[PDB]
């Protein structure tokens, strides 16, 4: 398009961040589809863990603060969850400190609880890896999948 | 309205009623400048 | 600022379907009631069945900025145990009377306790440094 | 005199003012050095971040963000990391040369 009026329009009307639920019946059209899909399974696994290079690496993977994408203009990270024998982060952790730096400083976390597609026999004995908890911005319990 | 070998002349009235013509062709249907068209491929890194 | 300290008795070291996570099923020495639900990373602490562990759930290690990896001449309480782990508490279940249970989890790796007295000193706040010796 | 003035730039949107946290970006550079350069700046004891990405495959950019404690800026770290990477090419250039003298 080719004056204001209509650029005006694309990017508060017709853009693509408003038509997320669609009209029919306020459903959800936008999401990750396939291996991303079948990655956040392995990654907010529980065998997942990832030495501190690793961690810092897969933030700034993603998130990078030249294109706007942290609200705090500088990488906010985590303390591990594994002090003594060597220092540790689980991969629950990364989706904690992704919705730590692209959510905005003042409002507080989500709190939030859901279920998974995966049934929790799937995973052991007493594993509540089905249960998806959120308290605070963090994930504490349970992967992520196409639910 | 008139007689034809197998499909007569156009009159100004029949150069109007289909999907063609002219009032959904050339009225809600317009071609339009500073457009264009192309194949997709999928990207991650947009 | 220790809160909780106990011995407890592995009683089932349980892979289940992980490579480096057992739960961990331990009842303890001293108290005839309190129970232990915990995911170890039994890569860097492998435990086996009828161990005896010294869990000490603490609540700092001795008001800084953040966390930094260590450094020349730091002296912490983490170098009195074999395993520390850091994550924050989500439920307090109060079973019946006088049976009333924790939630912790660290990171993803869960930990269920279940007692009585504990309400003196186990909040629910985002420090728990869980420690474990032997 | 004619130095080169696109292969490195520093991106002052997310450069503090402090010095203590800037973001490089690299032409014509890739997972080659980006991951080379990140493992030896992640061994300076004042570095607090530090991480390499690719914006897009298409164009051959890189950028490097570090992070440090403080009493050091990142330029000040970027630097070190790039001296040790140059002294570590000289170790295994000069081990290997003594192997095929071995021979």
């Amino acid at each position: 398009p080719q004056n204001e009026n209509a650029r005006a329009e694309a990017l508060n009307l017709a853009n693509t961040d408003s038509q997320y639920l669609t009209p029919t019946s306020g459903s959800p059209v936008r999401g990750l589809i396939q291996d991303h899909i079948s990655a956040g399974v392995w990654l907010t696994s529980k065998d997942s863990f990832f030495t501190r290079e690793q961690y810092q690496q897969y933030i700034y993977g993603c998130i990078r603060p030249e294109d706007g994408h942290t609200t705090r203009s500088k990488i906010v990270t985590l303390p591990p969850t594994i002090f003594k024998p060597y220092p540790l982060w689980t991969g629950k952790q990364i989706i904690t400190t992704v919705l730590l730096n692209v959510t905005p400083p003042d409002m507080p976390g989500i709190n939030l609880i859901s279920k998974n597609k995966i049934k929790n026999e799937y995973w052991g004995k007493g594993s509540l890896e089905n249960e998806v908890l959120f308290k605070d911005g963090a994930l504490l319990c349970g992967i992520l999948d196409k639910s | 309205k008139a007689q034809s070998g197998k499909v007569p002349i156009p009159g100004v009235k029949q150069a109007l009623e289909k999907k063609e013509g002219l009032f959904r062709k050339h009225m809600m249907g317009k071609r339009v400048n500073y457009a264009a068209r192309s194949v997709i491929s999928p990207d991650p890194n947009i | 600022n220790t809160l909780f300290d106990d011995i407890f008795q592995v009683s089932e070291v349980d892979p289940g379907r992980y490579n480096k996570v057992c739960r961990i099923e331990a009842a303890s020495t001293t108290q005839d009631q309190c129970k232990l639900t915990l995911d170890i990373n039994v890569e860097l602490f492998p435990v086996a069945a009828q161990d005896s562990l010294t869990v000490t759930i603490a609540s700092s290690l001795n008001a800084t900025r953040s966390w930094r990896p260590p450094q020349a001449g730091d002296r912490s309480l983490a170098d009195d145990y074999d395993y520390v782990m850091y994550g924050t508490a989500y439920k307090f279940e109060e079973v019946s009377k006088d049976l009333i249970a924790v939630y912790y989890s660290f990171g993803g790796l869960l930990m269920r306790l279940e007692g009585n007295y504990r309400n003196l000193n186990n909040l629910k706040q985002e420090n728990a440094y869980l420690l474990i010796r032997r | 005199e004619e130095p080169d003035r696109e292969k490195i730039k520093l991106l002052t949107q997310a450069t503090s003012e402090d010095g203590t946290s800037a973001s490089f970006q690299i032409v014509e550079e890739d997972h080659t050095l980006g991951n080379a350069l990140r493992y030896v700046i992640m061994k300076n004891p004042d570095v607090e971040f530090c991480g390499y990405s690719i914006p897009h495959p298409s164009e051959n950019l890189l950028n490097i963000r570090i992070q440090t404690y403080g009493e050091t800026t990142a330029v000040d770290a970027l630097q070190k990391g790039l001296k040790d990477l140059m002294d570590l090419c000289d170790v295994v250039e000069s081990k290997f040369t003594e192997k095929i003298k071995s021979m």
